[PDB]
Parts: structure tokens; C-alpha cells; sequence
């Protein structure tokens, strides 16, 4: 589950 | 179908290419003056008017001193003794700021613990009652008229992680929490214990004493559940005694606690089952973070996905389930909307965006 896409 | 149908009138673009994580409209603007909105994003905060031919007029901003300052979430409220709107604004350093919206002066500001704050409400019969949600697993209750810390609701019993969303029921009596642990949590503020709490913080005047401000800590809540999400809860909204709450997972849940026939104010801590009254479903929302609004009235439901496309939800009907789809898709509307506002007499929905564009979208 990331902020946006591929996060951290 | 929807009762509601909306046109795209004009689009904008901020200078700092950062996302706008926010957007809220002024609700208590006088009569006459035009519709109010304000941003969120980057390190700023700016309010715009809105005007015929779908023109949208830039104001002014509040910039913080520290470029390191990320802001999430701001809300709407006035001062009690003149009738002036004031804009609460927080994010990354967990310090939450008032700002004058006429001059964007910041008039005040509190300190937390000073980590990231996710969301900011107002209480619904209150004006000076502000809750905070924040990335240290607790929520807190200020009285900014008193400058005063109400209440702190962590504890173990608490969030065990980030608390990402919340909202206060019609009449301002019980707070409904939400965040990265799966679970939404209530807390009930019309005890015997609150009630007193708040009124001490309306007595309190640090001139007028020796004693600092007690806040009460609030360690466990009137009831809990993870059986709605399987994923970080980032968005609740109480309608009525029913809930509505997303997660990543393309879906707005429409539930309450206990059974079918249990009535809100008779739910205890140790409660274990809810009941699911429904459930909308859209497309490409699974990054967190994607916050859904309603009107005034209660009457619609307004929620941007990660590539642009906006769904509305007609909620005028006679259960939940019922409701009706909408949506409003723009071929230069391409980026993840963070958030939706519609002003007061609904006429206006905004959605802002993760490349700084805010879009306006005029109701027919």
C-alpha cells in the first residue's frame, strides 16, 4: 500500500 | 439515474508542482460574497474565488517559514465573538496553524508532539472545538478559543498506528476514528467526563491562575472493529447513525456497530459484530491517502480516483445501497485526485490533483 505510485 | 450532472468550467495549475492534498470550501461566508475555496499543498495554503464563466480568482497564500513544511488538510471555522472565518491548517511537523483568511495571517498555532498531522474537523455545533488527527497514533481535541488541549484519545486500547481520518457525528457527541491498523474506533465525547472537561477548558484563563491546563487522556474506546477493510483506513464521514469509510481497496463501505436492530447510544466496548448496509465500488484507487466529501446536506457523495476519473454518488434515495452513480471524466484531467469539496449551496464541486491542477466542475 504506497502514497502513490511505487512509493515506500 | 444521479439526480446531479456537473460540466467541467475551468482548470488551473499551481507554481510548485507539488500535490495539492487538500481542498476545502468556505461554509460560513456571509450572504452575497462570492463562493470561497481553499488549497492545500506543498509548504502553502491559497484561497480562490469563484466567478461566472467558470473564472477562478487567485488570492493570496500562506507560506511557512520552514521549506521543509509539507501541508495536508486544512478546515474551515469563525471566531465565536466576530463573525470572521478562520482556516486551520496542518501537516508534516505536526503543528497546527490558524490563519486570518483575509490578510493569511497566522494568528496562532498549537503544538502536538510535533508529528505529521493527517486530518483536521471542526465540531458541527462548536466553532472553537478543533480535532486532530495524527501520524503518533492519537488523536487530540483543542479548544482554540481558550488555547487549551482537551483531550488526548491514544493509549494501547487506541490506534497502533497512523490515524489517518475522522469525523464527528451530527451533533458533535462521538467522534469516529480510522487509520493504518485497519480499524475504526469511537469515541463517545458526551460522557459525564468530557462534557466537564470541555466546560473546565471554557473557564480556563492562564492569567486569571497558577494551574496549567489537565487534559484528559482517553485511553479506550466506546467501541472498535477491523472487520470493515483489510487495508489502511484512510476516509470515514458519519451519515446519521450509519457510517461510510473507504481503504484502498476501491470501495466505500456503507456499516454500523452491532446488528441490525442495536441502537448507536446502547453499543458497548466489548461489541464484536457490525452490520454491512452496503458497499460502492469503483476503479483504480488503491494508493492511500484518497479522500472522499460530502455536500451540506448530506445529499451527494464526491470521490476522485488515482488517474482523474471523479465519481458522484446520489444518496437522496431510501437506503443506502440504493444510491446512484455518477461520473465526471475531463481528457486533460489525468493525475490522482486527492481530494473533493463542494460549496455550501452545492452548485460547485472541486477535485485537486498530484500535479498541482485543481479542476471545477459547475452543476446543471
Amino acid at each position: 500500500a504506497r502514497k502513490s505510485a511505487g512509493a515506500a | 439515474k444521479c439526480k446531479y450532472s456537473f460540466k467541467c468550467v475551468n482548470s488551473l495549475k499551481e507554481d510548485h508542482n507539488q500535490p495539492l492534498f487538500g481542498v476545502q470550501f468556505n461554509w460560513h461566508s456571509k450572504e452575497g460574497d462570492p463562493l470561497v475555496f481553499a488549497t492545500v499543498g506543498s509548504n502553502r495554503v491559497t484561497l480562490y474565488e469563484c466567478h461566472s464563466q467558470g473564472e477562478i480568482r487567485l488570492l493570496q497564500s500562506y507560506v511557512d517559514a520552514d521549506a521543509d513544511e509539507n501541508f495536508y488538510t486544512c478546515a474551515w471555522t469563525y471566531d465565536s465573538n466576530t463573525s470572521h472565518p478562520l482556516l486551520a491548517v496542518a501537516g508534516s511537523r505536526g503543528i497546527i496553524r490558524i490563519i486570518n483568511p483575509i490578510t493569511m495571517q497566522c494568528i496562532k498555532h498549537y503544538v502536538g508532539h510535533g508529528n505529521a498531522i493527517n486530518e483536521l474537523k471542526f465540531h458541527p455545533r462548536d466553532p472553537n472545538l478543533l480535532l486532530s488527527v495524527s501520524k503518533d497514533h492519537a488523536l487530540r481535541l483543542w479548544n482554540i478559543q481558550t488555547d487549551t488541549l482537551v483531550a488526548i484519545f491514544g493509549g494501547v486500547e487506541g490506534h497502533r498506528d497512523e490515524v489517518l481520518s475522522a469525523d464527528y457525528d451530527l451533533l458533535g457527541e462521538k467522534i469516529m476514528s480510522c487509520g493504518m491498523d485497519h480499524s475504526l474506533k469511537l469515541w463517545r465525547i458526551n460522557s459525564k467526563r468530557m462534557m466537564n472537561a470541555i466546560k473546565e477548558s471554557y473557564d480556563y484563563n492562564p492569567n486569571k491562575t497558577n494551574r496549567p491546563f489537565i487534559s484528559q487522556k482517553i485511553h479506550f474506546p466506546d467501541f472498535s472493529t477491523r472487520d470493515i477493510h483489510r487495508n489502511y483506513v484512510d476516509c470515514v464521514r458519519w451519515l446519521g447513525d450509519l457510517i461510510l469509510s473507504k481503504s484502498c481497496e476501491n470501495a466505500i463501505v456503507c456499516w454500523k456497530p452491532g446488528k441490525m436492530e442495536d441502537d448507536i447510544d446502547k453499543i458497548k466496548p466489548s461489541e464484536s459484530n457490525v452490520t454491512i448496509l452496503g458497499r460502492f465500488d469503483y476503479s483504480q484507487c488503491d494508493i492511500w491517502y484518497m479522500r472522499f466529501s460530502t455536500d451540506f446536506w448530506q445529499k451527494m457523495l464526491a470521490l476522485g480516483n488515482q488517474v482523474g476519473k471523479l465519481y458522484v454518488w446520489d444518496l437522496e434515495v431510501e437506503d443506502p445501497h440504493k444510491a446512484k452513480c455518477t461520473t465526471l471524466t475531463h481528457h486533460k484531467c489525468g493525475a490522482a485526485i486527492r481530494q473533493t469539496s463542494f460549496s455550501r449551496d452545492s452548485s460547485i464541486l472541486i477535485a485537486v490533483c498530484d500535479d498541482a491542477s485543481i479542476w471545477r466542475w459547475d452543476r446543471l
